């Protein structure tokens, strides 16, 4: 699973 | 906040031609750009994603192109079934944004010229007792756009009129139109002649009735 | 694989309302976001909120939404949208939509991007207005009586002053469809809706009947129309 939106890296 | 701007807001194309729609992004979106087509009363239909990938079962008449900040949708072999509203939608981010969709573009498909069939319907007997009277004029099956003009005892009506145009027929591109003149019973009973005029370019049709004769 | 929104209704300004999206033929997994997108009548698509189909709690709101709307997973097949402090600007059809994404990686963790919607419900209608539900009055549309009868003739029904949307119109219980033209509704000054439906027929010697349904008030109206 992911952990957030790409703009949160 | 990544703001999708679509242009033009509306566009015309003759049947068989080509139409291009533009999408602009306030910042680069890495080709994460999607295109949808929406017809009235329906949810949007996905056409293109990843800027240029044609979704499954969608006509290859639809081409998505562009990169960076400027994207395009090109419909080749334009048809009546294409008359719809098209939206682009950035897929780069859903964090810190207002709307991922652009404002959408209306695509109008110019098909074969058809003159409207025009009809005026006097108010049913049992309307006047309700205090309000609604006269309904229709222009059926026609293209291109008509304008409608109302007259009461020869004086142009400027108020109490509302027009409702159907979406383009999806086989033949034609419109249907209702124009309805609403008055108070009292207003209605104080005039004799009601006239609806439907003008398509150089051709007009006029339909009248006198309150007394109904 | 489909979706069906529900919970739409006519409500007063200031009211709250909860909408539900129910998935069928699939269940929410870490492969998708589940989303709400609305559209006010005659206007553009407006994204509202997404919630992760996966196990982790990840929610995204449009910036006009966070603080007033809440998206949630209430099961593996249902997502809700709770709306509060509703105003007429919230009048819209509300769609539930499944959202695709690619999980790109960055230094240490994966992130979602490349969002697009591959699945939509037909929507549920939310109508916010100070006006109470009103059943429509239905009037016959026919050519002037003092006018001379033709072979072919067009008749119809004016369906006036209802709220909320929609109504439906059929002719002779759906047996007469050819030549049926039903115009888009029109919201009047009163905030009430109105629409006409006409049909072209030959036989004038016969009456045609328009069937008008307004589910919001549980009304049906039949009007028989004589040339």
């Amino acid at each position: 699973e992911i952990i957030g939106d790409i703009r949160q890296a | 906040d990544i703001v999708m701007t679509q242009t033009p807001a509306s566009v015309s194309a003759a049947v068989g031609g080509t139409v291009t729609i533009n999408c602009q992004a306030s910042e680069t979106i890495s080709n994460y750009l999607a295109w949808y087509q929406q017809k009235p009363g329906q949810p949007p239909k996905l056409l293109i994603y990843k800027a240029s990938t044609l979704a499954s079962g969608v006509s290859s008449r639809f081409k998505g192109s562009g990169s960076g900040t400027e994207y395009t949708l090109t419909i080749s072999g334009v048809q009546c079934d294409d008359a719809a509203t098209y939206y682009c939608q950035q897929g780069y981010s859903i964090s810190d944004i207002d709307n991922s969709f652009g404002g959408g573009t209306e695509v109008v498909v110019k098909g074969d010229p058809v003159a409207p069939t025009v009809l005026i319907f006097p108010p049913a007997a049992d309307q006047v007792a309700t205090g309000t009277v609604t006269i309904v004029c229709v222009a059926n099956k026609y293209f291109p756009d008509v304008t409608v003009t109302w007259e009461v005892d020869g004086t142009t009506q400027t108020t109490g009129i509302e027009n409702s145009k159907t979406p383009q027929n999806s086989a033949d591109c034609t419109y249907n139109l209702s124009s309805t003149l609403t008055l108070t019973s009292t207003q209605y009973n104080s005039h004799k002649e009601y006239t609806c005029k439907v003008t398509q370019g150089t051709t007009s049709v006029v339909q009248s009735f006198n309150r007394g004769d109904c | 694989q489909s979706l069906e929104e529900s919970g739409g209704d006519l409500v007063k300004p200031g009211a709250s309302l909860t909408l539900t999206c129910t998935a069928s033929g699939f269940s929410f997994t870490n492969n998708y976001y589940m989303c709400w997108v609305r559209q006010a009548p005659g206007k553009g698509l407006e994204w509202i909120a997404c919630i992760y189909g996966g196990g982790r709690d990840i929610v995204f709101y449009a910036t006009w939404a966070k603080g007033r709307f809440t998206i949630s997973k209430t099961s593996s097949t249902t997502v809700t949208l709770q709306m509060t402090s509703l105003t007429a600007a919230d009048t819209a059809t509300y769609f539930c939509a499944r959202e695709n994404f690619d999980a790109v990686g960055v230094g240490g963790g994966t992130y979602s991007t490349d969002y697009y919607f591959d699945l939509w419900g037909p929507g549920t209608l939310v109508i916010v207005s100070s006006g109470q539900p009103k059943a429509p009055s239905v009037f016959p549309l026919a050519p002037c009586c003092g006018d001379t009868p033709s072979a072919t003739v067009t008749l119809g029904c004016l369906v006036k002053g209802y709220l909320p949307e929609p109504v439906t119109v059929t002719w002779n219980s759906g047996t007469l469809t050819n030549g049926v033209r039903t115009f888009p509704s029109v919201r009047q000054s009163s905030g009430l809706y109105s629409l006409s439906s006409v049909v072209s027929v030959t036989s004038s010697s016969q009456p045609v009947t328009c069937n008008v349904a307004h589910p919001a008030t549980n009304t049906k109206v039949d009007k028989t129309v004589a040339p």
